[PDB]
């Protein structure tokens, strides 16, 4: 029905190492090419990969920011307005980035003062220039 | 076994009618089912006393005398049970106590060329049967090519040496009638490569496993796959081997060249993820600039200058974010190259010290076949197989000659005859020969029919060494060129003194090439005395015949040496070598299945001759010429059981076209 | 044949 375990032997293959008188040797020599063209191919990948990593080193140690751990607050004050119509310019509707510019509101009481002031800070007019860069 | 076990040891079906079986009692194959069985215990009961007792006749009234009912109500079935038998020689073969002493006149004149196991087998036969017999032997000795060397106490089989299992054998037979030593032999074979360093069980173990999975190949290729010819000639098994280890290599490549595949596109896709890292490593050194500078600008600051230090703040550590979740992916990335070039696939299918090993597995089976394994048929070259017998192999421990000469004890034989020409028709047949010493002084014999048990090579011979006249019709000479005679020589030494391990039977030699694999590669210790045997198989064979003794022991004992040490290695008192295929009255060692033959042709062998009727227009004649011999035995060549069969077969045939078959009414 | 087969 089928070869033994470890033996392969496909009707295809057959025909391929039989097709003529040295086609045995020839199949056999255009893989011996190609593992050598795909072997140094290899090094060649490992030597790019390699310049690449001493870039990076030192990774981005020197560019950390300190984490900035302060509690949520409800109410807006006029410092705080301010910097979100400004986030709101620079940012559109991304209101994760919002409530990160702010820092003491969460995402939804970003999407609330939407609503709110958005007849008392033109956000309509805010937004619109956002779009047309 | 019993009743059911008989007929298996006769190699016929317990429980259903052969089909010779049907030709002869074709009123009860035909017939209804319980006349069918009460013939098959008959026939099984009637081997099964025979066999219990091989050395004196089974008569008629001895095998009614141990019948029950309703088995033994049927006198006629018994009888015409029992001459069939005794006419096809399943009972009464061989060497036995006669209970009637022979008939008094002969019946029939029957010569008989060759006094080989075939020839005496059917020559013993046909004097039973009550008719003149003469054996023409071109040696000065019986056994053909069953030959032993006898010298002192030394005892070493040159020809046929092994007996194939009991189980089913009818040397079984023989051997309860002839003082045989029959000796087991140990499976266990260390091999030892060209410096003299034995084979580790763990190579040793692989190479073997490879080479019995490299045959199955073989077989998987010729059945499933149809590989059986390429460019209109039959692929032989050499051809089939190679296509499937060249199969094998490139497998070994592919798998290598999609696992380095396998690595590039992972190496390709961290060069990818690098260069996004690094870019992004750009961009957050610039915004980390631009966030100093930006929170330079002491306080109190406007809105706008306090957004942009918050603003600069965000787009950093969101920045800072997909480096780390980045450096995430590179750490993945950079162990599953780390898994990859841990275990890479085969680096080789086979090294050259494997390939050399495996060439010593080949050369045993071009020992077993007798014959490059470029030459056997891929499709048919085991087609023997099913019929092999049951039960260890064994040896004849004081020489096989012991057979041949016991069967030609009470036989006309002519010795030192070689027969130059065989002349048959319509009214009978003239055999002339001539005597080997002296090659002018000529005998002619007149007899009713020829068998001839002339060994295929000799059978092959051109110019022929025996004239047919008339010539051979084209069939049957078309087999002859068609199928495939072997070559397989022995050399023997003989010592003092036991240097080799006496628990070991055989050992192996692995010869440095593929050209020279058959080469001394295998050893015998099998006999009482300190006795050596070297095999000469494959190509190596035939061209070892045309180099001298001398240096033939030579390589034996330099390869000896070698496993035993360079001075543990005696001289040998007595050395002898074969040379089968130079020999004339041989002309090569038995019969294989050559590529573009088949088990065919083997019955095309024993299909006998009959000659054109003398005057024209008179009836078709009787078959004058009729063939024997291990070349004639389609399920049991190249064998002494199966030369023996084949003797018994042509006798029953010979004595049923002479003096009639009375058992088939 | 095959039988010979060591
Ligand atoms: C080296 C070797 C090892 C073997 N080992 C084994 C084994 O282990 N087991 C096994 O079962 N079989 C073995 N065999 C095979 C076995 O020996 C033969 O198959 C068998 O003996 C052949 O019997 P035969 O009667 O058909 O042919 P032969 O024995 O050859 O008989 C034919 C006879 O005809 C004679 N003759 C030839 N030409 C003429 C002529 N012109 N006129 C008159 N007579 C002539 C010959 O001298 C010979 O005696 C081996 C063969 C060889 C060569």
């Amino acid at each position: 029905r089928k070869p033994p375990k470890g033996m392969f032997l496909s009707q295809e293959d057959v025909e391929a190492v039989s097709a003529n008188a040295t086609a045995a040797t020839t199949v056999l020599r255009q893989l011996d090419m190609e593992l050598v063209s795909v072997k140094r191919q290899i090094q060649n990948i490992k030597q790019t990969n390699s310049a690449l990593k001493e870039k990076l080193d030192g990774g981005i140690e020197p560019y950390r920011l300190p984490e900035v751990i302060q509690k949520c607050n409800a109410r807006w004050t006029t410092e705080e307005q301010l910097l979100a119509v400004q986030a709101i310019r620079k940012y559109g509707r991304d209101f994760q980035a919002i409530s990160d510019v702010i820092g003491n509101k969460s995402v939804v009481q970003v999407k609330n003062f939407f609503v709110n002031y958005r007849r008392r800070f033109n956000i309509d007019e805010v937004l619109q220039e956002w779009e047309a860069e | 076994s019993g009743v059911e076990g008989a007929a298996f040891q006769s190699r016929l079906p317990h429980d259903r009618m052969t089909s010779q079986e049907a030709a002869c009692f074709p009123d009860i194959i035909s017939g209804p089912q319980q006349t069918q069985k009460v013939f098959l215990f008959i026939r099984n009961r009637t081997l099964q006393l025979w066999l219990d007792n091989p050395k004196i006749q089974l008569t008629f009234e001895a095998t009614l005398q141990q019948l029950e009912a309703p088995y033994n109500s049927d006198t006629v079935l018994v009888h015409r049970v029992h001459s069939y038998l005794e006419r096809h020689g399943l009972i009464n073969f061989g060497i036995y106590k006669r209970i009637k002493p022979l008939p008094t006149k002969k019946t029939g004149k029957v010569i008989i060329i060759g006094s080989g196991v075939s020839g005496l087998a059917a020559a013993r036969q046909l004097q039973s049967f009550g008719m003149d017999v003469t054996l023409l032997e071109a040696r000065d000795r019986v056994g053909g090519r069953v030959a032993t060397f006898r010298k002192g106490n030394y005892v070493a089989d040159l020809g046929a040496m092994v007996v194939t299992g009991l189980g089913g054998n009818p040397m079984a037979v023989v051997s309860k009638q002839v003082n045989m030593e029959l000796a087991k032999i140990k499976q266990k074979c260390p091999l030892y490569e060209a410096n003299g360093q034995a084979v580790p069980k763990e190579k040793d173990e692989m190479v073997e496993q490879e080479f019995n999975r490299l045959l199955e190949a073989t077989s998987y290729l010729s059945h499933q796959l149809d590989f059986n010819v390429l460019n209109n000639k039959p692929v032989s098994l050499g051809q089939a081997l190679e296509v499937v280890i060249q199969l094998q290599e490139k497998h070994v490549k592919d798998e290598q060249i999609e696992h380095w595949k396998k690595i590039v596109k992972t190496q390709e896709e961290l060069k990818e993820l690098l260069n996004k890292m690094v870019n992004l490593k750009e961009k957050i050194k610039e915004l980390h600039q631009q966030y100093k500078e930006a929170s330079e600008v002491k306080p109190p600051r406007d809105i706008t200058a306090e957004f942009l230090v918050k603003s600069k703040h965000r787009d950093l550590t969101a920045l800072c974010k997909e480096y780390d979740e980045l450096a995430e992916t590179q750490g993945k990335l950079e162990e599953k190259l780390q898994e990859l070039e841990a275990n890479p696939p085969s680096d080789v299918y086979l090294s050259s010290r494997d390939r050399q090993i495996l060439d010593w597995h080949f050369a045993n089976l071009e020992f077993a076949n007798a014959t490059p394994l470029s030459t056997l048929s891929l499709k048919h070259w085991d087609q023997d197989d099913d019929f092999e017998f049951t039960g260890s192999h064994l040896t004849v421990r004081n020489g096989y000659s012991c057979v041949p000469v016991a069967l030609a004890e009470g036989l006309d034989i002519k010795l030192n005859t070689a027969v130059r020409q065989v002349r048959y028709t319509a009214s009978g047949c003239e055999v002339i020969a001539v005597n080997t010493r002296s090659t002018s002084q000529t005998f002619i014999y007149k007899c009713d029919a020829v068998l001839c048990t002339l060994p295929l090579g000799v059978l092959k011979q051109q110019p022929p060494a025996v004239q047919f006249v008339p010539p051979l019709p084209e069939w049957k000479t078309s087999a002859v060129q068609r199928m495939g005679f072997g070559n397989l020589n022995k050399v023997v030494l003989c010592f003092d003194r036991v240097f080799w391990d006496p628990s070991v039977n055989l050992f192996g030699h692995v010869g440095s090439t593929t050209a020279s694999r058959g080469e001394l590669f295998l050893f015998w210790n099998l006999y009482k005395a300190p006795i050596l045997l070297a095999l000469v198989a494959g190509e190596a064979a035939g061209i070892m015949e045309n180099i001298s003794d001398d240096v033939i022991v030579g390589r034996c004992l330099a390869i000896l040496k070698g496993i035993f040490g360079s001075s543990a290695v005696p001289q040998p008192k007595e050395t002898v070598v074969s040379r089968w295929r130079a020999d004339p009255w041989a002309r090569g060692s038995y019969s294989y299945v050559a590529a573009g033959s088949s088990g065919n042709d083997y019955d095309l062998m024993a299909q006998p001759i009959t000659p054109g009727p003398s005057i024209p227009g008179a009836p078709q004649p009787i078959p004058r010429l009729f063939f024997a011999g291990e070349h004639t035995i389609r399920n049991y060549p190249a064998t002494v059981h199966g030369a023996l069969l084949s003797g018994l077969r042509e006798a029953g045939r010979i004595a049923d076209q002479f003096l009639g078959a009375m058992y088939t009414l | 044949p095959k039988s010979f087969l060591v």
